[PDB]
Parts: structure tokens; sequence; C-alpha cells
RNA sequence: GGACGGUGGCCAUGGAAGUCGGAAUCCGCUAAGGAGUGUGUAACAACUCACCUGCCGAAUCAACUAGCCCUGAAAAUGGAU
């Protein structure tokens, strides 16, 4: 595995942080990124989203790329700054979309009340877009 | 409330026989004979058949406290059957942090000497109950084997050994040294 | 709630057994919820799997047996942690895939291991700060290139014995393949037929 | 040094127990009421505190 | 035995990932699972619970209530149904 691997996740986002962040505390696990690694990771991780932004990174032995899983609350807080049905319909297209599913409506039922932080009348009597995604 | 009748039946194996002399049960099996009287309990003991040897304990017009005694008598008789057929063997382990506990088994397993419990110069002489033999196990490095026919005698001897090695004036949650009953089982495993 | 749950369950069982004519009764060993999700995803494409209360199963297949005969001969055989997989495919195609998709279960503490495994003499590949478990178990390990090396073959586990916590955590950190088990077919039922 | 299984055996008799809040009696770990009259067989029990 | 996926759910952040705290209680797999009753890990992790299932095959559980008894209930010369 190239003698070192970067499977570990992060829970930092929004402000750059750097020294205030725990990235120097992760540092001794791999010794590769250090400050010149977490700064350049945060450079691409400034947005998508502007929140805690739990995300995974992949190491190329010199630089890191970052992929942010499509967390429901993360993406809805990124969207926020009403129904807004279409944006939550389209936000689930690029996710992992497993959710122990049996139909496409399960994911939108999940996110409709994940937005509850009332978005429950739709959950009660929804009759739209049951097979929209497939 | 007085219950009219509370009875319980214990089956007797073929290799062991039981004789009643009033409320005195004499259980003779391959390993020996265990005799115990229950004259302190007002129950009726009966042997049922010449075929399978059921022993029935009956209590008539008993309240709750003396209904509690029927299964006690039955369990005691089952323990007697178990003792005369397979016997009782208690395995104890001596645990120590720094000072090893040296155990010497004196004549015929009837006396146990504990030498270096917690490094003190006192010698603990514990005498086993009659019919109970103590030995040093050859399978484990720190293990005592107490074998006998009477479960109460064997377990009382084990309790004497356990209570002899008691840490005093110290935190017992930290000074865990002593001899403790590791397991209870039978001999011959049959 | 409970009564409606049981009634809906009865309706589901009767409609499923009417819909699907071929079903294999399959025992569930010490299997996890992750394995349940994996089997559900890997099997929901072509067939369905059912794993609930055995009393529910017997009552559903006994009380409402009048709709089709040649079913009561399952009754003296549905015992233990077992369920029904309903399929329209055939026995070999179900059996080979279900015997192939066995997740390599680890060595959970407190679990019996009828199978036997033995650690070989090879480098661990981890840092030399985990010698405590090896020394507690009684394993001779020495430093070599900054990694822990097993210099001698030792007996790890026998058949039919309890697994200690130290052994379980050793097999957890060793990243090797321990004894594993999963959902195993007990027998079959194809329109009133019992085979292996 | 004590190996973990022997430590567990010792702790079964020394540490894994209940204490009555009224009379400090040492009770079996599954106790619900104290066995002693002087506290009135009270059900005010707590775990024996650990060395941790 | 399982006690999950999103989710190491959001705002709290220096780790709080189910449990140092503020809100809300989603969905699906279903046999069930609280985006958590507790232990605890610096934190991970590892346990436990409520929830279901397996073995077990006949009744069981909970909260109150009030009779006698017990605890509550310690004084001086030796003593008073
Ligand atoms: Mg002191
Ligand atoms: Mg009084
Ligand atoms: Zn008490």
């Amino acid at each position: 595995p190239n003698e070192i691997k970067v499977v570990y996740l992060r829970c930092t986002g929004g402000e750059v942080g750097a020294t205030s962040a725990l990235a120097p505390k992760i540092g001794p696990l791999g010794l590769s990124p250090k400050k010149v690694g977490d700064d350049i990771a945060k450079a691409t991780g400034d947005w998508k989203g502007l929140r805690i932004t739990v995300k995974l990174t992949i190491q190329n032995r010199q630089a890191q790329i970052e992929v942010v899983p499509s967390a429901s609350a993360l993406i809805i807080k990124a969207l926020k700054e009403i129904t807004f049905d279409e944006i939550v319909n389209i936000a689930r297209q690029m996710r992992h979309r497993s959710l122990a599913r049996e139909l496409s409506g399960t994911i939108k039922e999940i996110l409709g009340t994940a937005q509850s932080v009332h978005p429950h009348d739709i959950i009660d009597d929804i009759n739209s877009g049951a097979v929209e995604c497939p | 409330m007085k219950t009219i009748l509370s009875n319980q039946t214990v089956d007797i194996p073929e290799n062991v026989d039981i004789t009643l002399k009033g409320r005195t049960v004499i259980v003779k099996g391959p390993r020996g004979t265990l005799r115990r009287d229950f004259n302190h309990i007002n129950v009726e003991l009966s042997l049922l058949g010449k075929k399978k040897k059921r022993l029935r304990v009956d209590k008539w017009w008993g309240n709750r406290k003396e209904l509690a005694t029927v299964r006690t008598i039955c369990s005691h008789v089952q323990n007697m059957i178990k003792g005369v057929t397979l016997g009782f063997r208690y395995k104890m382990r001596s645990v120590y942090a720094h000072f090893p506990i040296n155990v010497v088994i004196q004549e015929n397993g009837s006396l146990v000497e504990i030498r270096n419990f917690l490094g003190e110069k006192y010698i603990r002489r514990v005498r086993m109950r009659p019919g109970v033999a103590c030995s040093v196990s050859q399978a484990q490095k720190d293990e005592l084997i107490l074998e006998g026919n009477d479960i109460e005698l064997v377990s009382n001897s084990a309790a004497l050994i356990q209570q002899a090695t008691t840490v005093k004036n110290k935190d017992i949650r930290k000074f865990l040294d002593g001899i403790y009953v590791s397991e209870k089982g039978t001999v011959q495993q049959a | 709630d409970r009564a409606t749950w049981k009634s809906n369950y009865f309706l589901k069982i009767i409609q499923l057994l009417d819909d699907y004519p071929k079903c294999f009764i399959v025992g569930a060993d010490n299997v996890g919820s992750k394995q349940m999700q994996q089997i559900r995803m890997s099997l929901r494409g072509k067939a369905v799997v059912l794993m609930g209360k055995n009393t529910m199963m017997r009552k559903a297949i006994r009380g409402h047996l009048e709709n089709n005969p040649a079913l009561e001969k399952l009754l003296p055989h549905i015992r233990g942690n077992v369920g029904f997989v309903f399929t329209k495919e055939d026995l070999t195609e179900i059996r080979d895939m279900l015997l192939a998709n066995k997740v390599p279960a680890a060595a959970r503490a407190g679990a019996i291991a009828p199978c036997e495994v033995t650690v070989p003499a090879q480098n661990t590949g981890l840092g030399p700060e985990k010698t405590s478990f090896f020394q507690a178990l009684g394993i001779t390990t020495k430093i070599s290139r900054g990694t822990i090396e097993i210099l001698s073959d030792v007996q790890l586990i026998k058949t039919g014995d309890k697994v200690g916590a130290s052994e379980a955590t050793l097999l957890n950190m060793l990243n090797i393949s321990p004894f594993s088990f999963g959902l195993v077919i007990q027998q079959v039922f194809d329109n009133g037929s019992i085979y292996n | 040094i004590i190996e973990p299984s022997l430590r567990q055996l010792a702790q079964k008799y020394n540490c894994d127990k209940m204490i009555c809040r009224k009379c400090y009696a040492r009770l079996h770990p599954r106790a619900v009421n104290c066995r002693k009259k002087k506290c009135g067989h009270t059900n005010n029990l707590r775990p024996k505190k650990k060395v941790k």
C-alpha cells in the first residue's frame, strides 16, 4: 500500500484553522502532510461546504485531494444561507444512494425529515416523484 | 393460604440405591454412602417403584415458608446422588502478584499449609472436613483439587481455604492475593 | 401496534408463500446486521429472503395450509434459528452464490471455534509497540527492521474451545483470516420436496 | 503481576459486588435488597467502587 | 445471537463519533435497533441497556394499597405487660 495510507477521515471545515485545528494531531500518524499538507488540503476544502464538512482525503505522496461525502445535513446547510423540493430531489443524485434502499422514494423520505432541523406533511402524504430518479 | 399438597419427585439412577429410615435418607452408590436426616422438616418421603426408583417428597397443608423446603430437600437428595455416583471436585487457584503462595498438602490430604501468603512468616494450617481430600494439581502450576462425596463438606473445606488467605488492613480491590474457588464439578465426568 | 404488526406479518408470509413456489429453508448462525444488509442487497435483485420468528413461521404455514396441500411436512423440521429464502431460480444457482458470498467473520470474544487455524512464521508489518499481547500470550517476538517478527511456529487455537480476550484482540490486530461462518442452507423445498 | 483470567477470578470475590448505602454490607452483584435487618432490608444499593 | 446504513446525523469543538451540552426523532433493512438507558475510551475503540430472534414449553409481570412483624429506636443504681 505504498508503505503508508490515508484512509482516515477528517471533521474540520469552514475556517482554515490550521494550527488551531487537530490536523497537526493527526500528523504523527503518517508524517507526510504536516502543515504543508493540511494547508493545501484546506485550500481546496474551504467550500463544499462551509460547515464541519466531514470528508475523506487521498494522498499522492506529495499532495492530497479531498472528496466530501454527500451528507444530508452538510449539503442542506451548504444550500442554506419554503419547500425547495427540486434542490433536495437533485442533491441525492450524486450520493452513494444505498441507505439500505428498496425504492428511490426512500432517500427523499430520509432527507425530507433530515431537513427538520414543518417538513413532515410531505412525509405524511407524498405522492410525487416516486420513480423520478430511476 | 394453606396449599393442600405440594410434592416433588426425584429420579434415582440404576447404579445407586436409596433407603429411608423415617426422614433419614441413606444413599449408597459406587463411590460410597451418604447419610442425611431431614427431621427438622415435616415432610413425607416415599419410595415409589421397584422399577425406576422415584423418591417423592410431600408437604400437606403447608404455608409459603414450608413449601419452600420441598425443593430444598429434593436438591439435597440430588446432591447426595451426584456425590455417591460422580463425586464432587472443587478446583481452586492461588493468585498472587509478588509473593508466590506455597501450598503443602500434609497427611492424606487432610491438612493444608499455606506458607508465603503476602510474604508473611505466618503458616496457615487448615484442616479439611472428614471425607474431603486435598491435593496439588499436576495439570496447573497453582491449583488445589478438593475431592469428596459430600458437596457441603467439600465446599466448606474450600471456603476454609479461601477464607484463611484473607488480606487485612489493605485495599482488597488492589491486593487480590489469595486462593479462590475456580470451578466446581465432578470426578469421573460421567 | 403489536397486534397490527403480527397481523401484517401473517399477511406478508401468506402472500409471499403463495407468490413464490420454491423456497430453501436456511439456518442463521452467529451473523451480523452488516451481513444481513449485504445479503439483502446481493439477493434482492433476483429473489427474496425471510428471517423472522419461528412461531410465526409455523403458525402461518399451519393455520392457512388449506389453500395448498403438500406443506405440513415442513412443520416437523422448521426448528432453530432458521428462515426461508424464496426464489424462482434453481437450486445450484442459489446454492453456489450463497455459499460463495460468505463474509470472513472475525474472532469475536466468547465464540466457539469448531474450525482450526494456526498462525505462521511471518512478519506482522505493524510497529514494535504491540509486544505486550504477544508476551502475555507467551509468544517470542524480536525486533527486526522496525517490525515484529514471529520467529517460531506456535499453537494458536484448537477445535471446540473458547476464545480468550487476548487471543481475540491478537487475531483482530493480526489482519489475518480467522474461522468464519455465515447463513447456511439447511434443506430445500420445491413444490413439496425435501433434499440437501 | 496477575494474568487477566486470574485477575477476573479474584475480582469476582473481591470487587464485583453491591454495597448497601445504609449499612455498607457487601452483597452479591445481582442483589436488589440488602440481606441485613439493621438497615431494614433496604433496596438502596450501589456498586462497589472500582480502582479505575 | 443481531442491536445497523446514510450518520464519525446538525449547532456546540481542542476529542467528543449515540452518551461534557441545545434543539428536534428521519427514512429503509426488516427480526429489531434509541441518529441512543448506562460503563468507559484523551479520543478511537470495546462493552451494556430498549428492540427483536433462538433454546426453553405454563402461566407470569408491574404499580399501588393496609394488617401483623422488622428497621427507624441513644442515658445514666439492677428491674419491670
Ligand atoms: Mg492503609
Ligand atoms: Mg417497635
Ligand atoms: Zn444494608
